[PDB]
RNA sequence: ACCCCGGCGAGGGGAGUGAAAAAGAACCUGAAACCGUGUACGUACAAGCAGUGGGAGCACGCUUAGGCGUGUGACUGCGU
RNA sequence: GGAAGAUGUAACGGGGCUAAACCAUGCACCGAAGCUGCGGCAGCGACGCGCGUUGUUGGGUAGGGGAGCGUUCUGUAAGCCUGCGAAGGUGUGCUGUGAGGCAUGCUGGAGGUAUCAGAAGUGCGAAUGCUGACAUAAGUAACGAUAAAGCGGGUGAAAAG
């Protein structure tokens, strides 16, 4: 029996110009453009979760070593001064610590020199 | 006053009657769970912090939703080499109600 | 398909893509590519699976309960009326009847219930057999299917 | 010569904006039949400076 | 048909 | 109240009739009349003879004041394009695409 | 026991294969063929 | 939680004046820079300007060690065809040196709209005088 | 039908028929490319497969007055 | 030192460095999709009753094997949904590992089809693929002999013709 695709060729194309909406010119009006797009979009959503977890423990590792610097110590130092007193602490939660209560990070700098020490 | 814990995988910083996005827990879903390992708790000019636990530091928690996260699409496709790939990902994570931060 | 053998254009140099028929199956209104012939759907069934098939047939018919056995079954008149208050009667409602003798006159009387069917021993079929639900039986009938299954 | 791409929606109207008529500034009034006409030109009906220039 | 500077022969076989 | 004049088929080219219309779009109605009496193009006496069409037709069947009439929509869409065979220089044949045109005004009081 | 409801055995219904459909039916481009070659040509190949 | 991002409208950005006499051109150019850029603040991100403005005094005055006052050539090249010009430190020291200063500082800070924001931060005075006694600028120590 | 603009036009708007004229003869439905108008945001010191991760601001809906959702996307890491 | 190249420095990636270079020693730290932590899926093997415990595996072209989604038609079906609105078209929300599925707003005005089976003209972006429609260059080239026109009056809604 004949099969026509009209209706499946049409549902699956509007499925890709959909995950398309947004893109400049024919990347979200012609068909194949905007399908070449969406996989490259795919392939950026991947390599840029591993991305997204590297690029914000670098800034955590910044903004640590800003606040030790004010603080006057080094990131490094702060670091073996943390691991030697034995806490488990995160760089995020640190970072957290830095940016809004200033005084619970001077506690922990001068535990980090005690331990240093 | 705040405290920081570590559950998950993950540390968080909490505070009094806070909704935290912790992962599924195996627990039901409208039950009181004890959480013992600390590591900080900040209260306004006192702070205590353990090494790496706090002696005596528990938290008080409420699990008051189980779900599914936001759907993720996993596509893989090696170009000229006619391979393709697709999936699709959702996970799960418990919403919380950080009732008490006793030390 | 109805045309011409004659090459669309030369091979070479009109700079379009080379074709040399225009029944050519990537071209619109040329032929199909595999297109159907006229063939036989029919299966080869071997004589003993189509009666274990059969024997299959009939036992789940007796284990579940739809199949009715009476002695004697006919009707005076050639009447639908007739037909449908005795089955009415009977509390019967798509129904494959069998008889043992082909009997022109219920057989003239069913012919217009489509959910009424008659047939004869010999003509029994696993299809309308499965189809229809209340099945029913002549004595004679029931002798003549059990020596013809053997 | 001949394009190697084609361009675009948006560099269409970048080459068109420069496309778009001007209109008028403002048209002069006849100081004796009160008739609107292009400064310097005579009216429809054939006045300019307010005098009859032409026959009807 | 084809275009005269391809059907020609001085400038199509340029390169012999 | 909207009172909406169409011309359909306009034997014109939508870009053109397009800049015409992007002139005079927003202008109140006697003013429009000025640009469109000045204006040198067939585009401009195409839609001068669709906007006195307009301005009538508010006049006739919803009874609007003209001093309060207001041009608030112009608007060009492409029409069907009568096509031509052009004969060109050895044998070759190019399309005319007679470009038509659908004009519409919007005139309103408020 | 109805017309709908008579499954064939497990295993007798093998579906066949369709070459040339897509990248993920494992068959796509190529159609188990691979890359030219009297195997890869219609109705190609040598005598026995 | 969401990691803490500064906001471009709360940011405070205060003003710190260097003297330049003797220092070493390189060092004090990657403290500008650090400066600048923020690197020295807890609340730092890394796309929002979040650094400080600084006024540098005395740029005449840095100092170059080894044959770098005669050695170091500077390049440039006007985009006509053949237009290369050099310049060696002692004759831009003689001619104009906050360029010299916001060459090397230009050179250590990043590169976009961001950069050209913390260079425009960044000023750069030969003499010892500025015109932003306004700003209160406080004194940095290198 | 009739009325009105319009060249005693083309075309349109009213009226009326019709369940429907968003069935008017270019006539069932009416997709996409393509072309427009209106609104929200962005854009005139800014360099590149035009996206993706982060994210300011703006506008609109909000129903624990809490943030959320949608639209946009300054700036930024990676990215032929 | 020997040591010279052709668009532009141009033989540290740049800035710049007398260490921010090199050698020797040490303690730190950053650093990958590696490893660990937490959670989820699937295959394979052992251990007791399709289930549970445990270990391990899961880049992939040509290719081999396994399991599925969807479309048209036939039976189930003189059944079921449907003018209290079908198919189709256009949005939104939810859901699955995916092909997908479900609900509903608007348009639409008459068909559609569960389940389990059966047959294939069963899935398109590429073939300088075929056919139709619509863009691009672009309101650009050109308006087809350089024998040539100007004015007055008429018609008409409008006259260089
Ligand atoms: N060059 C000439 C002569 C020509 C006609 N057809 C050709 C084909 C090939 C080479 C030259 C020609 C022209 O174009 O009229
Ligand atoms: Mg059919
Ligand atoms: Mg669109
Ligand atoms: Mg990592
Ligand atoms: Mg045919
Ligand atoms: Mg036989
Ligand atoms: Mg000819
Ligand atoms: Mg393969
Ligand atoms: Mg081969
Ligand atoms: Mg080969
Ligand atoms: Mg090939
Ligand atoms: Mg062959
Ligand atoms: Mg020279
Ligand atoms: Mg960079
Ligand atoms: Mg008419
Ligand atoms: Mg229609
Ligand atoms: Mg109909
Ligand atoms: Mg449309
Ligand atoms: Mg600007
Ligand atoms: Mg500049
Ligand atoms: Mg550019
Ligand atoms: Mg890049
Ligand atoms: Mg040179
Ligand atoms: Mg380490
Ligand atoms: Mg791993
Ligand atoms: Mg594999
Ligand atoms: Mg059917
Ligand atoms: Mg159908
Ligand atoms: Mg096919
Ligand atoms: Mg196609
Ligand atoms: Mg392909
Ligand atoms: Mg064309
Ligand atoms: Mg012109
Ligand atoms: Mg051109
Ligand atoms: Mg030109
Ligand atoms: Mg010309
Ligand atoms: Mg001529
Ligand atoms: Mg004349
Ligand atoms: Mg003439």
């Amino acid at each position: 029996a004949r099969v026509k695709r009209g209706v499946i060729a049409r549902a699956r194309h509007k499925k890709i110009l959909k995950q398309a909406k947004g893109y400049y010119g024919a990347r979200s009006r012609v068909y194949r453009v905007a399908f070449q797009a969406v996989i490259k979009a795919g392939q950026y959503a991947y390599r840029d979760r591993r991305q997204r977890k590297r690029q914000f423990r670098q800034l955590w590792i910044a903004r640590i070593n800003a606040a030790a610097r004010q603080n006057g110590i080094s990131y490094s130092k702060f670091i073996n001064g943390l691991k030697k007193a034995s806490v488990e602490i995160d760089r995020k939660i640190l970072a957290d610590i830095a940016v809004f209560d200033k005084v619970a990070f001077t506690a922990l700098v001068e535990k980090a020199k005690a331990a240093l020490a | 006053m705040y405290a920081v814990f570590q559950s998950g995988g993950k540390q968080h910083r909490v505070s009094e009657g806070q909704t935290v996005r912790l992962e599924k827990l195996d627990i039901a879903t409208g039950e009181t769970v004890e959480f013992a390992e600390v590591l900080m708790i900040a209260n306004g000019e006192e702070v205590k912090i353990g090494v790496p636990f706090v002696d005596g530091g528990v938290i008080k928690a409420e699990v008051v939703a189980h779900g599914r996260g936001e759907k993720v699409k996993i596509v893989k496709f090696r170009r000229r080499k006619h391979y393709r790939k697709q999936q699709g990902h959702r996970q799960w994570f418990t919403d919380v109600k950080i009732t008490g931060i006793s030390a | 398909v109805t045309g011409s053998g004659k090459k669309p254009w030369r091979q070479k140099g009109t700079g379009r893509a080379r074709s040399g028929s225009i029944k050519s199956p990537i071209w619109r209104s040329g032929g199909v590519t595999f297109a159907a012939r006229p063939q036989d759907h029919s299966q080869k069934v071997n004589k003993k699976m189509y009666r274990g098939a059969l024997k299959s047939i009939l036992s789940e018919l007796v284990r579940q309960d739809r199949l009715i056995v009476v002695e004697k079954f006919s009707v005076e008149a050639p009447k639908t009326k007739l037909l449908a208050q005795k089955l009415k009667d009977m509390a019967l409602e798509d129904v494959l009847i069998i008889t043992g003798e082909l009997d022109e006159n219920l057989f003239l009387a069913a012919r217009n219930l489509h959910k009424v069917d008659v047939r004869d021993a010999t003509g029994i079929d696993p299809v309308s057999l499965i189809a229809f639900d209340k099945v029913v039986m002549t004595a004679d009938a029931v002798k003549q299917v059990e020596e013809m299954l053997a | 010569a001949v394009q190697q791409n084609k361009p675009t929606r948006s560099k269409r109207g970048m080459r068109r904006s420069h496309d778009a008529l001007t209109a008028v500034t403002s048209l002069s009034v006849d100081k004796t039949s009160g008739e609107k006409h292009l400064r310097h030109h005579i009216t429809a009906d054939g006045y300019y400076r307010g005098r009859k220039v032409i026959a009807k | 048909t084809s275009k005269w500077f391809n059907i020609d022969n001085k400038i199509v076989d340029h390169r012999p | 109240m909207e009172t909406i004049a169409k011309h359909r088929h306009a034997r014109s080219s939508a870009q053109k009739v397009r800049l015409v219309a992007d002139l005079i779009r927003g202008k109140k109605v006697s003013q429009a009349l000025d640009i469109l009496t000045y204006t040198n193009k067939k585009a401009a006496v195409l839609v001068k003879k669709v906007l006195e069409s307009a301005i009538a037709n508010a006049e006739h069947n919803d009874g609007a004041d003209i001093d309060d009439l207001k041009v608030t929509k112009i608007f060009v869409d492409e029409g069907p394009s009568m096509k031509r065979i052009m004969p060109r220089a050895k044998g070759r044949a190019d399309r005319i695409l007679k470009r038509t045109s659908h004009i519409t005004v919007v005139v309103s009081d408020r | 026991m109805r017309l709908n409801t008579l499954s064939p055995a497990e295993g007798s219904k093998k579906a066949g294969k369709r070459l040339g459909r897509g990248i993920g039916s494992g068959l796509g481009k190529t159609g188990g063929r691979g890359h030219k070659g009297q195997k890869s040509r219609s109705g190609g190949g040598v005598r026995r | 939680m969401k990691t803490f991002t500064a906001k471009p409208e709360t940011v405070k950005r205060d003003w710190y004046v260097v003297d330049a006499t003797g220092k070493t051109l390189g060092r004090l150019a990657t403290e500008l820079a650090r400066r600048l850029r923020g690197k020295h603040k807890a609340e730092y991100t890394p796309h929002v300007d979040t650094g400080d403005y600084i006024i540098v005094l005395n740029a005449d005055k840095v100092a170059v060690t080894g044959n770098k006052r005669t050695d170091k050539v500077y390049y440039h090249h006007t985009g006509h065809i053949g237009g290369i010009k050099q310049a060696t430190f002692e004759e831009m020291i003689a001619r104009r040196p906050e360029r010299v200063i916001e060459i090397a500082v230009k050179g250590m800070l990043p590169k976009g709209p961001l950069g050209r924001a913390m260079f425009r931060k960044l000023k750069v005075y030969a003499g010892n005088e500025h015109n932003h006694a306004a700003q209160q600028p406080q004194v940095l120590d290198i």
